[PDB]
RNA sequence: GGGGGGAACCUGGGGAACUGAAACAUCUCAGUACCCAGAGGAGAGGAAAGAGAAAUCGACUCCCUGAGUAGCGGCGAGCGA
RNA sequence: CUGUUGGGAAGCAGCGCCAGAGAGGGUGAAAGCCCCGUAGGCGAAAGGUGGGGGGAUAGGUGAGGGUACCCGAGUACCCCGUGGUUCGUGGAGCCAUGGGGGAAUCUGGGCGGACCACCGCCUAAGGCUAAGUACUCCGGGUGACCGAUAGCGCACCAGUACCGUGAGGGAAAGGUGAAAAGAACCCCGGGAGGGGAGUGAAAUAGAGCCUGAAACCGUGGGCUUACAAGCAGUCACGGCCCCGAGGGGUUGUGGCGUGCCUAUUGAAGCAUGAGCCGGCGACUCACGGUCGUGGGCGAGCUUAAGCCGUUGAGGCGGAGGCGUAGGGAAACCGAGUCCGAACAGGGCGCAGCGGCCGCAAAGUCCGCGGCCGUGGACCCGAAACCGGGC
RNA sequence: GUGGAGCCUGGGAGUGAGGGCGCGAGCGAUAACGUCCGCGUCCGAGCGCGGGAACAACCGAGACCGCCAGCUAAGGCCCCC
RNA sequence: GGAUGACCCCAGGCGGUAGGGGAGCGUUCCCGAUGCCGAUGAAGGCCGACCCGCGAGGGCGGCUGGAGGUAAGGGAAGUGC
RNA sequence: GGGCCUGACUGCGAGGCCUGCAAGCCGAGCAGGGGCGAAAGCCGGGCCUAGUGAACCGGUGGUCCCGUGUGGAAGGGCCAU
């Protein structure tokens, strides 16, 4: 029996093109350019999931640094103090406290100065 | 038991290896042939059993031995096949070439020679020849060796 | 079509009962005058072909 | 070994035969594979680049046209060209071992006997070649047509009467085969047919 | 009576080369492709100046087998009763 | 047959019936019973055939005894040159014959692989001879054959159009609908085309007609864009729009970020290839081998061609093959054998699990799979070589 | 020393253009992104990740997937960062 | 563990070119099938932010389309660009 | 340097070195018949490592293994070169 392509290739090309919706020019219209665009897209997504974790830690740290310097110490001193005090609140929540709960953060700062 | 139950045992019918059908398969593109050279080509190499890259071959450097014959060919002479006493153990009474042929012991067109392996049985065995030991054992066991011409 | 027997092998080599491949030692066809009796004598025996070469030669003898 | 019901004017008698205790599904499969394979026509065919109608001419020069190199338009790379490794007329038959198919035959009958789906009969009453007659007889025999039946008899008149029924497959005992047994829910045999069968598997 | 035609098939008269031998000349391809003559629903072959070792067989043709055997061979590649 | 849904029933429902016929194709959809058929039967005045049956005819036919008349000539035979055969000069016979020489008639002659002897076989130099075998223009039957880029080059007005001086090359192009009911008539327009009306179950089924993908072009809408540096994405956040602790679209800013494939030590690479999209496009098959594997049987396993049966039925067939013993160039011997003086030494060889039972196994057969050999052997591509023609 | 260690039999390969770096030599000119060997390494195949401005083979480190969690490596902590 | 691919628990491995091996998806065709799905709408087409699957894919729903399609389990290839 | 000599043996060969193959290398010991020596013993060429060439085809000596119906013969095999 003969088994011609028939339906199969069109359906595969459609899967790819649907994923490429939104892409510029031929990157969303041509199967070939869509597929190339997607290769890169997937690698970026993987790399940037990893990178997103670093991106946010850097942001927290910057905010934490600014909140600390309002109370007369820098970030690196503040983190040492927290360590000596045994306080384990992470940078994500430190940064939140620094903005949403300035009294609590100021309290944390005291403990950190004292612990040293 | 019906048709929808008829099934081969695991392993009885296995899938073929299909090459040049894509990256995921493990056999795409070069189709397990590697890169370039004669072996990758349609038609491939010279006979690997013999050819050695142009150098005089392992086979051809060995010497010939023996009579190879000549036209007009094979000289017709009577041929013997040996059957051991042990192989005769299954029979009763008289054993002959035709019986051993039929039993699948003796090949057609071969004269019958009895050989000494195993134990003799009191049988009248009819044959074209006997080894010395076959002759000894058959006498001792009470059998009657009959020698053809 | 069925494999043909290689006659060059069939004339040089034998497959023993256990599937070894045996040939005549090389090097005594001629130039023998200054070869010691030990050399001549030992070259007059059969020898067992190394495994990789034996397998190749066996494949040339499909009906032995 | 097995107890097989026999239909008689004297009533539901009983018969015993040494059909194999053990049923080997894989072997049964191998017999049906062989049966279905050797009946293949193997008439699929295509044309090779050497067998297609075009000329062997090089369609344009090797170099300097600015196009891809080509020989003749029969090459499989061309639309309308030869086909690569297409089917050619082929014999799918092979010789399945005699003992395997004899064994298969015995096992197939054994499977039906183990289920109580094997029935033997002495005669077929009043069926003289009319379907309506076989139907009447079948009803009394417990064959209401809710189950497919492989009817094995040497009586031509019986086979003619039953053959057009959707639920009936008809065979002379010389034709008993495991595909037809396994196809059908019930096995119905002549005492005569049962006999040539026992000769066949002996 | 002949002449000319007919898709293959057939017999006869002629008869390559690429290729293979990892070069090449003997050898291979192959008595193939092809040209020609003739035949017919077929054609050829056929009633032993046979075989060849069986004290044997009994025209010829064709299929299985014998057998990739016997042998042949720059005893190479291969060829092959 | 009726009812029912439907444009339409063959669907569904009720109640039946045929079947040596429930192969299959149709009919408005899916029908054993409406149609064409199918099973089973029937049929030729004319012409063809007639291998079967019957009948003519041609032809067919003894025994010894003697006689030595006849028994295929430029032949046998020998030599020279060559072909055929498995035989390539080989110890080279046999069969054929271009050249030279050149017999005999059975007490004649050819052959059994130089030759000679013995022992056999056979009857050359005249001719014919069914059948079993090959093929497929033609008719038919059937496909785990194709389904309009497939299948023949051609489903269609194709060996055509067209190309070529010519030999020769050689396409593309199938489908409205159940039914033409193929849209009267009116309206804009020179027409084309359209808008109404009308037909239709359906008219983006309207003939440029089934379905109607993709590239590609356009109209409308949402978001967005004129201080911005870019393999075009991705991660985050915010804005707006949409669908209703959520999601979809869009993208302002910030982070990160060197296409795909090929070939390479090394490519984003300024190395190859690709305009884009759709369709065609490359590891197969036969036979043999070698391993592995699923089964069958096991010192045995197995049949080939055929023959009978079947008409998607299987069986018979043991010829033969592999295995059961090896060693030796061989004669030959044999659980051994070869080298040798050896009873020396060495090479190559030689010996199941459980309570008669089971089980397992040599081996072998079949299926399957990997790989190898032979074929074009994964596909495409030369420059060339040869033959016959133009 | 129990390791994707080792040995034995068999099936299937691919590879037989390497390249940088460190060390040891030869050749070269105590030249070459040079060349040819040796021991090692990495790239090749880790052009995946951090550092080195950028950069196959230098330093750090062997990426099964997910996380808006933590600790470190080399390298860094004036701003770009 | 439990006895056997029943599922759970603890542990360790899981970068990768040539290449080896394993397990699957889908396409055409056969058996299953005188069946079954189908005009209350087959195949094919277009959507989908939904469900299952690691994935190749498979469902389901809306629209189109208007007559075919074909299960569990197996078989065979002109089988995936 | 001298005496006597021919082991510059025949038939084998445990065991190794080397090594992709094929080769190449060393070899105690047993038997046959020897040489030298009172003997123990040594002797299967040369202090050692180069002085060489696989197959095929063919020559010569021997052997008496095959001998195409049989006896021979032709021609081959085997051993040596
Ligand atoms: N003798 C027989 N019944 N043969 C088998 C049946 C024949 C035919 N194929 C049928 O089914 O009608
Ligand atoms: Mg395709
Ligand atoms: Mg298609
Ligand atoms: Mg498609
Ligand atoms: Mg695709
Ligand atoms: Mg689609
Ligand atoms: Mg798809
Ligand atoms: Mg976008
Ligand atoms: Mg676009
Ligand atoms: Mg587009
Ligand atoms: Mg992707
Ligand atoms: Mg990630
Ligand atoms: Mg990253
Ligand atoms: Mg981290
Ligand atoms: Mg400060
Ligand atoms: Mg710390
Ligand atoms: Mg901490
Ligand atoms: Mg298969
Ligand atoms: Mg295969
Ligand atoms: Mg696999
Ligand atoms: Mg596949
Ligand atoms: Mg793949
Ligand atoms: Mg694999
Ligand atoms: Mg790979
Ligand atoms: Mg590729
Ligand atoms: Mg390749
Ligand atoms: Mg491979
Ligand atoms: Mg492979
Ligand atoms: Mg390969
Ligand atoms: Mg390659
Ligand atoms: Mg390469
Ligand atoms: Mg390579
Ligand atoms: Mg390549
Ligand atoms: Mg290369
Ligand atoms: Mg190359
Ligand atoms: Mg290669
Ligand atoms: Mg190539
Ligand atoms: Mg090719
Ligand atoms: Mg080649
Ligand atoms: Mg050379
Ligand atoms: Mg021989
Ligand atoms: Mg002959
Ligand atoms: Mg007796
Ligand atoms: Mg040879
Ligand atoms: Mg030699
Ligand atoms: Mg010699
Ligand atoms: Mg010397
Ligand atoms: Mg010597
Ligand atoms: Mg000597
Ligand atoms: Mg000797
Ligand atoms: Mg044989
Ligand atoms: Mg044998
Ligand atoms: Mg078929
Ligand atoms: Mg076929
Ligand atoms: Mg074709
Ligand atoms: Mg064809
Ligand atoms: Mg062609
Ligand atoms: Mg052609
Ligand atoms: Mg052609
Ligand atoms: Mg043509
Ligand atoms: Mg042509
Ligand atoms: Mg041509
Ligand atoms: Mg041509
Ligand atoms: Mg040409
Ligand atoms: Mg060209
Ligand atoms: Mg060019
Ligand atoms: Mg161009
Ligand atoms: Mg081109
Ligand atoms: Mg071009
Ligand atoms: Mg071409
Ligand atoms: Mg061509
Ligand atoms: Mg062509
Ligand atoms: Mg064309
Ligand atoms: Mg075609
Ligand atoms: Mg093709
Ligand atoms: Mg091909
Ligand atoms: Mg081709
Ligand atoms: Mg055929
Ligand atoms: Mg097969
Ligand atoms: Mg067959
Ligand atoms: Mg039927
Ligand atoms: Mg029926
Ligand atoms: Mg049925
Ligand atoms: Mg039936
Ligand atoms: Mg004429
Ligand atoms: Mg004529
Ligand atoms: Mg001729
Ligand atoms: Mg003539
Ligand atoms: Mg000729
Ligand atoms: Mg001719
Ligand atoms: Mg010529
Ligand atoms: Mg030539
Ligand atoms: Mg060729
Ligand atoms: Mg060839
Ligand atoms: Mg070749
Ligand atoms: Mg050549
Ligand atoms: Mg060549
Ligand atoms: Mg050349
Ligand atoms: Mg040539
Ligand atoms: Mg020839
Ligand atoms: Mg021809
Ligand atoms: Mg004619
Ligand atoms: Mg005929
Ligand atoms: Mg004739
Ligand atoms: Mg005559
Ligand atoms: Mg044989
Ligand atoms: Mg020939
Ligand atoms: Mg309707
Ligand atoms: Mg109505
Ligand atoms: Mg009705
Ligand atoms: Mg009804
Ligand atoms: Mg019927
Ligand atoms: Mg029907
Ligand atoms: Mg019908
Ligand atoms: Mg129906
Ligand atoms: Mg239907
Ligand atoms: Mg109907
Ligand atoms: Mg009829
Ligand atoms: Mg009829
Ligand atoms: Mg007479
Ligand atoms: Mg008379
Ligand atoms: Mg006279
Ligand atoms: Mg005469
Ligand atoms: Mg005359
Ligand atoms: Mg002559
Ligand atoms: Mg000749
Ligand atoms: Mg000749
Ligand atoms: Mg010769
Ligand atoms: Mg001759
Ligand atoms: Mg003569
Ligand atoms: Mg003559
Ligand atoms: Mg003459
Ligand atoms: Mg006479
Ligand atoms: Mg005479
Ligand atoms: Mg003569
Ligand atoms: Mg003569
Ligand atoms: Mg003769
Ligand atoms: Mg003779
Ligand atoms: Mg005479
Ligand atoms: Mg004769
Ligand atoms: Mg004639
Ligand atoms: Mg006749
Ligand atoms: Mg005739
Ligand atoms: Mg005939
Ligand atoms: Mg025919
Ligand atoms: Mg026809
Ligand atoms: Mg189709
Ligand atoms: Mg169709
Ligand atoms: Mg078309
Ligand atoms: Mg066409
Ligand atoms: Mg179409
Ligand atoms: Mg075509
Ligand atoms: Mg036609
Ligand atoms: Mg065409
Ligand atoms: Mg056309
Ligand atoms: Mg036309
Ligand atoms: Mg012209
Ligand atoms: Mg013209
Ligand atoms: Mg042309
Ligand atoms: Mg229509
Ligand atoms: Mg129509
Ligand atoms: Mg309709
Ligand atoms: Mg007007
Ligand atoms: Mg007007
Ligand atoms: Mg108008
Ligand atoms: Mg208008
Ligand atoms: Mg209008
Ligand atoms: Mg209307
Ligand atoms: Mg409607
Ligand atoms: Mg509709
Ligand atoms: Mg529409
Ligand atoms: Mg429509
Ligand atoms: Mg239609
Ligand atoms: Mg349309
Ligand atoms: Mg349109
Ligand atoms: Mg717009
Ligand atoms: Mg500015
Ligand atoms: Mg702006
Ligand atoms: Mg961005
Ligand atoms: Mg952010
Ligand atoms: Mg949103
Ligand atoms: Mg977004
Ligand atoms: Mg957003
Ligand atoms: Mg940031
Ligand atoms: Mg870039
Ligand atoms: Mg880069
Ligand atoms: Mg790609
Ligand atoms: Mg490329
Ligand atoms: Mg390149
Ligand atoms: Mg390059
Ligand atoms: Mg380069
Ligand atoms: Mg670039
Ligand atoms: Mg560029
Ligand atoms: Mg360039
Ligand atoms: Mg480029
Ligand atoms: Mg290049
Ligand atoms: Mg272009
Ligand atoms: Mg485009
Ligand atoms: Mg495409
Ligand atoms: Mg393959
Ligand atoms: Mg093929
Ligand atoms: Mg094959
Ligand atoms: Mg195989
Ligand atoms: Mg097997
Ligand atoms: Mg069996
Ligand atoms: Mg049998
Ligand atoms: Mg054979
Ligand atoms: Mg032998
Ligand atoms: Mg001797
Ligand atoms: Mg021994
Ligand atoms: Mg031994
Ligand atoms: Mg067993
Ligand atoms: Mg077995
Ligand atoms: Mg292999
Ligand atoms: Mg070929
Ligand atoms: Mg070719
Ligand atoms: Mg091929
Ligand atoms: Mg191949
Ligand atoms: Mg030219
Ligand atoms: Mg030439
Ligand atoms: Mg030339
Ligand atoms: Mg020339
Ligand atoms: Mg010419
Ligand atoms: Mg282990
Ligand atoms: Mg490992
Ligand atoms: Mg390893
Ligand atoms: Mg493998
Ligand atoms: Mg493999
Ligand atoms: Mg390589
Ligand atoms: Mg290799
Ligand atoms: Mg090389
Ligand atoms: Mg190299
Ligand atoms: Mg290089
Ligand atoms: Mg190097
Ligand atoms: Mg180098
Ligand atoms: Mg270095
Ligand atoms: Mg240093
Ligand atoms: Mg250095
Ligand atoms: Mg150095
Ligand atoms: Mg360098
Ligand atoms: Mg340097
Ligand atoms: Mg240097
Ligand atoms: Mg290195
Ligand atoms: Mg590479
Ligand atoms: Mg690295
Ligand atoms: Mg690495
Ligand atoms: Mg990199
Ligand atoms: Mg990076
Ligand atoms: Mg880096
Ligand atoms: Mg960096
Ligand atoms: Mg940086
Ligand atoms: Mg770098
Ligand atoms: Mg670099
Ligand atoms: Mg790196
Ligand atoms: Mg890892
Ligand atoms: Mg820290
Ligand atoms: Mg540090
Ligand atoms: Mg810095
Ligand atoms: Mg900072
Ligand atoms: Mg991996
Ligand atoms: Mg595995
Ligand atoms: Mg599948
Ligand atoms: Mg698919
Ligand atoms: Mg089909
Ligand atoms: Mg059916
Ligand atoms: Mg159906
Ligand atoms: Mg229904
Ligand atoms: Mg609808
Ligand atoms: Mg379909
Ligand atoms: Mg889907
Ligand atoms: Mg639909
Ligand atoms: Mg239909
Ligand atoms: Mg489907
Ligand atoms: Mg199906
Ligand atoms: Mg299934
Ligand atoms: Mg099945
Ligand atoms: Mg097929
Ligand atoms: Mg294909
Ligand atoms: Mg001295
Ligand atoms: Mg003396
Ligand atoms: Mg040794
Ligand atoms: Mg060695
Ligand atoms: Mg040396
Ligand atoms: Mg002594
Ligand atoms: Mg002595
Ligand atoms: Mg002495
Ligand atoms: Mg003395
Ligand atoms: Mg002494
Ligand atoms: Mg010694
Ligand atoms: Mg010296
Ligand atoms: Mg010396
Ligand atoms: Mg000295
Ligand atoms: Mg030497
Ligand atoms: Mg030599
Ligand atoms: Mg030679
Ligand atoms: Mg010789
Ligand atoms: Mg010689
Ligand atoms: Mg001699
Ligand atoms: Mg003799
Ligand atoms: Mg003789
Ligand atoms: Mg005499
Ligand atoms: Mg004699
Ligand atoms: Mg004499
Ligand atoms: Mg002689
Ligand atoms: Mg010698």
């Amino acid at each position: 029996p003969r088994a011609k392509t028939g339906v199969v290739r069109r359906r595969k090309h459609k899967k790819i093109l649907k994923l490429a919706k939104g892409y510029w020019g031929l990157r969303s219209k041509s199967f070939r350019k869509a597929r190339e665009t997607l290769f890169a897209a997937g690698n970026y997504a993987y790399a940037h999931r990893k990178r997103r974790k670093r991106d946010f830690r850097r942001l927290w740290i910057v905010r934490i640094n600014a909140a600390c310097r309002q109370h007369g110490l820098n970030y690196s001193t503040f983190i040492h103090g927290l360590k000596k005090a045994g306080i384990e609140v992470d940078r994500k929540n430190l940064a939140d406290l620094a903005v949403r709960e300035p009294q609590v953060f100021a309290e944390l700062v005291e403990r950190a100065k004292a612990a040293q | 038991m019906k048709l929808s139950d008829l099934r081969p045992n695991p392993g009885a019918n296995k899938r073929r290896k299909r090459v040049g059908r894509g990256p995921g398969s493990g056999h795409g593109k070069t189709a397990t042939r590697g890169h370039k050279g004669q072996k990758s080509r349609s038609g491939g190499l010279k006979d690997p059993r013999r050819f050695e890259g142009g150098r005089s071959t392992t086979l051809m450097r060995l010497p010939k031995r023996g009579m190879q014959g000549q036209v007009p060919g094979e000289i017709k002479r009577p041929r013997y096949q040996g059957v051991n006493l042990k192989d005769l153990a299954r029979f009763e009474g008289e054993v002959t070439p035709e019986l051993l042929v039929r039993a699948g012991l003796l090949k057609k067109g071969y004269r019958l020679k009895i050989l000494g392996e195993g134990e003799a049985k009191p049988l009248k065995v009819v044959a074209h020849a006997f080894s010395k030991s076959a002759l000894e054992k058959l006498k001792a066991a009470g059998g009657e060796p009959v020698l053809l011409e | 079509p069925k494999m043909k027997t290689h006659k060059g092998a069939k004339k040089r080599v034998k497959i023993t009962a256990s599937g070894k491949v045996v040939a005549m030692k090389t090097g005594k066809r001629h130039l023998n005058w200054q070869k010691s009796g030990k050399e001549i004598r030992q070259k007059g025996r059969k020898f067992v072909l190394a495994k990789p070469e034996a397998e190749r030669i066996k494949l040339l003898l499909p009906y032995e | 070994v097995y107890q097989i019901p026999v239909l008689s004017p004297s009533g539901r008698r009983e018969l015993a035969a040494d059909l194999p205790a053990e049923i080997n599904p894989h072997l049964l499969w191998e017999v049906v594979r062989w049966q279905l394979a050797k009946r293949r026509r193997g008439t699929a065919s295509t044309k090779t680049r050497g067998e297609v109608a075009y000329s062997g001419r090089k369609i344009w020069p090797q170099k300097h046209t600015g196009r891809a190199r080509h020989g003749d338009i029969g090459a499989p790379i061309f639309v309308g060209g030869g086909v690569v490794f297409g089917p050619k007329p082929r014999d799918y038959s092979y010789t399945l071992p005699k003992k395997v198919r004899k064994k298969g035959l015995a096992m197939a009958v054994a499977d039906r006997a183990r289920e109580g789906k094997l029935l033997l009969v002495e005669a077929f009453a009043g069926v003289n070649g009319k379907t309506k007659e076989f139907l009447a007889w079948a009803k009394e025999a417990g064959l209401d047509g809710s189950e497919s039946v492989l009817l094995v008899t040497g009586n031509e008149l019986v086979r003619r009467a039953a053959r057009n029924l959707p639920w009936v497959v008809t065979l002379a005992p010389e034709g008993l085969n495991v595909y037809d047994i396994v196809r059908t829910e019930r096995l119905v045999m002549d005492l005569d047919a049962w006999e040539v069968f026992q000769n066949r598997i002996g």
